[PDB]
């Protein structure tokens, strides 16, 4: 593959 | 969420913080959609780039909260998680597609006045409330710049249309996906953003007085971004997928 | 059927501070 992740 | 406020408590009861066991740590959102199912964002668990993988044994979850750090002793509830549901066909390798999970509680919860699900989409409801330019609502605890409340955060945004979506990245875009924010002659901002993933996006309905929610925050290019957009996973889309799992 | 109405909101008949929002953009333009 941004990945809203923290 | 960037450009946001605080919430009123008890806003919004179907917020889930999901929280890693030890070392304590946020990791994403999620929503209380029944007394014993969550619903967040695969990445949250499976992102194998990042060497993240989460079993039920590595998680809690700590429904009904406002501050985000003091653990509200009498109002909130922790919980373990029995099992762990990631769409099969989750894309984790090329548009994170379909970037749903369900999460099964330990055991039922005490719904209260500051726990309660979140109305899933039906047909009807689907049809009138997803139009560009409708707006609907985001919460959540994570940064609040591309740095992070106290207190949850909330933010509406606006259903930007399937054309700008797609010309605003070069990602492959799916009928799964959908996106919200605001186009840069707006003056008017907003956004998801780290530890938000997962959490829930909502609109309410006129018809009866009911908060449904229309998808998952899934990812985006930084955090509120001119001419960038926050990708949204569609709920009503793999909502077959959710019957499946719940049954 | 429970769902979606909240308690300290729906339930009590209180609209949120910025609930309001939401609802113009509906009828918008």
């Amino acid at each position: 593959y941004g990945v809203r992740g923290p | 969420i960037v450009e946001g406020q605080d919430a009123e408590v008890g806003l919004s009861p179907w917020q889930v913080m999901l929280f890693r066991k030890s070392p304590q740590e946020l990791l994403c959102g999620a929503s209380l959609i029944s007394d014993r199912w969550v619903l967040t964002a695969a990445h949250c668990l499976l992102y194998p780039p990042w060497d993240k993988n989460f079993t039920v044994d590595d998680l809690l979850v700590r429904i009904g909260k406002h501050s985000r750090t003091r653990y509200e002793r009498k109002v909130e509830k922790i919980s373990m998680l029995d099992k762990i549901y990631i769409h099969p066909r989750y894309n984790w390798k090329e548009n994170l597609d379909r970037d749903i999970a369900l999460l099964k509680l330990k055991r039922p919860i005490e719904l209260s006045d500051y726990i309660h699900p979140v109305c899933l989409p039906d047909k009807q409801t689907a049809a009138k409330l997803l139009h560009a330019g409708f707006k609907g609502r985001v919460t959540g605890w994570g940064n609040r710049r591309e740095v992070q409340p106290s207190v949850l955060q909330v933010v509406n945004l606006p259903l930007v249309e399937r054309p700008v979506c797609k010309a605003s990245t070069r990602i492959r875009i799916t009928d799964n996906m959908f996106c919200a924010g605001y186009k840069p002659g707006e003056g008017k901002r907003g956004d998801a953003c780290e530890g938000d993933s997962g959490g829930p996006f909502v609109m309410k309905s006129p018809y009866n007085n009911r908060w449904y929610q229309m998808g998952i925050v899934s990812w985006g290019e930084g955090c509120d971004r001119d001419g960038k957009y926050g990708f949204y996973t569609h709920v009503f889309r793999l909502k077959k997928w959710i019957q499946k799992v719940i049954d | 059927a429970d769902c979606g109405l909240r308690p300290l909101f729906e339930k009590k008949q209180v609209q949120d501070q910025t609930e309001k929002e939401l609802f113009e953009s509906y009828i918008e333009g």
